[PDB]
């Protein structure tokens, strides 16, 4: 799959495709890889278990609960539980979460990464997404949503594991 | 003839800064208890307390509100940590202890409340026991019926000569702890408390959110939710075995409190959600908020400090810029390290005043002035050194 987050001006987005693959066949084509959390204040995307995500997004949203809402802290506190607990440690998936403050990547390896210009591109198509998301953010005035989306379509074109079904979320401030 | 909500909020304003909604909330609870007493027997049974759930960050007013509310209603009050009971999966303790602990405090009250409302009469009759071992013209009559009757004459000048003047004083106190007791009725006193608990009890349950779900694990959620289950009867209406009697939780007012950063009130057990009909949020405090807390409350910390120092014959004065400076510090530390709400003020205010607090007795008669200069000199360094902050502030 491919998830692409971009942040320009007062907008930050997270777009993802809808293909779910098994072997060499497409299982589903309209999977919802992006969603809103923490009273719509937080937007996130996931690459992997359509349920593993569920479990994760919630716990994450449990971190933001009694930690004011500090995106970064609750994010590192999550990867912490994630890499520890046998339960959490069991599930595998790439997490891409953003918010007014900043966007970052969370992984099972208890890793909390924040790409260069808050530009995230995970999933089997992340590279393609990023290469295109770059060429644009670099030589274009296009909005965060226009790049995320245009970059996402480019990925879908190259990546055999990503389709052109989008699911975008945004955040304005 | 109780106060109206606006009246209740007002009084609350005298101690708590901001958090208006929470006040109106906790205020409607109180008023409703009055409202209920004003109905027919039938309805008086059907109308139960409108229990409240406060949602908000640490030290921003939750408990203070509940505490002041209870105070204003002269109601027995008790605070309790929800997670305390999840421990029962090892040994912990049982929820019924809440009503039990509540009653015990409800007794300690009715007691001190009644004994104090007596220490004055017992002292007066006490002297009437001493002013009897100095001039005993007891019995009926003695001299005249009118003029000569009044035996006070020498006695009067005798008691005064003693009041302002074994050992009278040593004797009276002994008589005080003999007449007071010989005046208390421990029967109705035991039931007095129970009635309180049953009609004005206020139970504060902190960490309600820590008793919720989370895809965590079977074991833990089972321990957590159990505390919720064990809470149901208290809140739904039941009877508890009191070391001093039998209490009906039926009309006790419950004020639960949760951050809900991790968990949402909707994760709470259904039965509970039903019994927490009122939801209210409290906001994080602002530096401005802080400045007001430091001074506005009528027994503010700043006022306390000034008083404490006066004790030592030292006059303290807080400049506005001084207060502002103090407030910013607390905020700065809370943001740079860990946000603990208004609590931070006490730590800061207290570190700031150390040198004086110590030298106090020596500056007897001086006019110290804590202005922005002083504050900065004393706190700026500490506030800056983060690691030092996590120890000293």
């Amino acid at each position: 799959t491919t998830i692409v987050s971009v942040r320009r001006n007062g907008h930050v987005v997270i777009a993802g495709d809808g293909q779910a693959t098994l072997g060499n066949t497409v299982m589903k084509g309209n999977v919802k890889k992006v969603r809103r959390l923490y009273n719509d204040k937080v937007i996130a995307g996931f690459a992997g278990g359509t349920a593993d995500a569920f479990t994760l997004f919630e716990l994450f949203e449990r971190k933001l609960e009694m930690h004011q809402g500090h995106l970064v802290k609750a994010a590192v506190e999550l990867a912490k539980d994630w890499r520890t607990d046998r339960m959490l440690r069991k599930l595998e998936a790439l997490l891409a979460v953003a918010d007014e403050t900043a966007s970052l990547i969370i992984t099972g390896n208890g890793d909390v990464v924040q790409p260069e210009n808050d530009l995230i591109a995970i999933g089997s198509g992340g590279p393609y997404a990023q290469a295109a998301a770059r060429a644009l953010l670099e030589n274009t005035e296009l909005s965060a949503r226009e790049i995320a989306e245009k970059a996402l379509d480019i990925a879908g074109d190259i990546c055999i594991y990503t389709n052109h079904f989008h699911t975008i979320e945004e955040l304005s401030y | 003839s109780e106060m109206t909500p606006r009246e209740i909020v007002s009084e609350l304003d005298k101690h708590i800064i901001g958090q208006d909604n929470a006040k109106r909330s906790v205020a409607i609870a109180l008023r409703n208890r009055w409202r209920r007493m004003q109905l027919n027997e039938e309805l008086r049974h059907e109308v139960t307390p409108k229990n409240i759930l406060m949602i908000g960050p640490t030290g921003v007013g939750k408990t203070e509100i509940a505490r002041r509310l209870a105070k204003l209603a002269n109601a027995p009050f008790i605070k309790v940590e929800a997670t305390k009971f999840t421990e029962v999966g090892y040994v912990g303790k049982e929820v019924d202890s809440i009503i039990r602990d509540l009653t015990d405090a409800a007794v300690k009250m009715v007691r001190v409340q009644a004994i104090e409302k007596n220490r004055y009469r017992a002292e007066e009759l006490a002297e009437e026991r001493i002013l009897d071992v100095l001039i005993p013209p007891a019995k009926n009559n003695w001299g005249q019926t009118e003029q000569q009757q009044e035996p006070s004459a020498a006695r009067q000048a005798f008691r005064k000569k003693l009041r302002e003047g074994l050992k009278i004083k040593d004797a009276m106190k002994l008589l005080i702890e003999e007449e007071a007791a010989k005046l208390v009725n421990p029967e109705e006193l035991k039931q007095d408390a129970i009635d309180a608990v049953e009609q004005h009890g206020i139970v504060f349950i902190d960490e309600i959110d820590k008793i919720c779900k989370r895809g965590e694990s079977s074991g833990p959620d089972v321990s957590r939710e159990g505390v919720q289950r064990d809470l149901l009867p208290l809140v739904e209406g039941c009877t508890v075995s009191t070391k001093h009697g039998m209490v009906k939780t039926d009309h006790i007012l419950f004020i639960a409190s949760g951050a809900f950063q991790i968990a949402k009130p909707s994760d709470l057990i259904p039965e509970l959600q039903g019994r927490l009909p009122i939801r209210v949020e409290l906001q994080a405090l602002t530096t401005s908020d802080f400045e007001r807390i430091l001074t506005e409350p009528n027994a503010s910390i700043t006022v306390q400090y000034k008083a404490l120092m006066a004790t030592e014959g030292v006059n303290i004065e807080f400049t506005d810029s001084g207060i502002k400076r103090i407030a910013e510090a607390a905020w700065q530390v809370n943001e740079s390290t860990e946000n603990i709400g208004a609590r931070r003020l006490h730590t800061v205010l207290e570190r700031l005043m150390e040198e004086i607090s110590y030298d106090a007795s020596d500056l007897s008669g001086q006019n110290i002035t804590i202005d922005a200069d002083y504050v900065s000199k004393h706190l700026d360094a500490l506030v800056a050194d983060e690691d030092l902050s996590r120890f000293i502030l």
